[PDB]
């Protein structure tokens, strides 16, 4: 049981790293795709909200 | 004579019991320590190996 817990401990850091990396790559896709989709066209949403 | 005869048997029976029981001590301690060390060995065989395989 303790060895299973210890393996999960290493997996827990790996799982958190995997989740953070996946979400950061999803964000960077927006960041990379932002230049092609439009660099400064985001002001339209803010004008409607404000 | 009766007092001496009783004393001889009492002296013969008094001493040897502790020495004979000491024959227990070696074997019983060896068994108990070996089995506790086997418990430790069973605990340690999984601890390192499962972590290495889980890596």
């Amino acid at each position: 049981a303790q060895a299973e817990q210890e393996r999960i401990r290493m997996l827990s850091e790996a799982k958190s790293q995997i989740a953070d990396l996946v979400t950061l790559t999803a964000s960077r896709v927006l960041g990379a795709e932002l230049q092609a989709r439009g660099h400064d066209a985001l002001i339209a949403e803010s004008l409607a909200a404000l | 004579e009766q007092l001496a005869n009783a004393r001889r048997d009492y002296e013969a029976e008094i001493a040897r019991a502790r020495q004979e029981a000491a024959k227990i001590v070696a074997q019983a301690q060896e068994r108990a320590k070996q089995q506790e060390a086997e418990i430790i060995a069973q605990a340690r065989r999984e601890a390192e190996r499962l972590k290495e395989e889980a890596r």
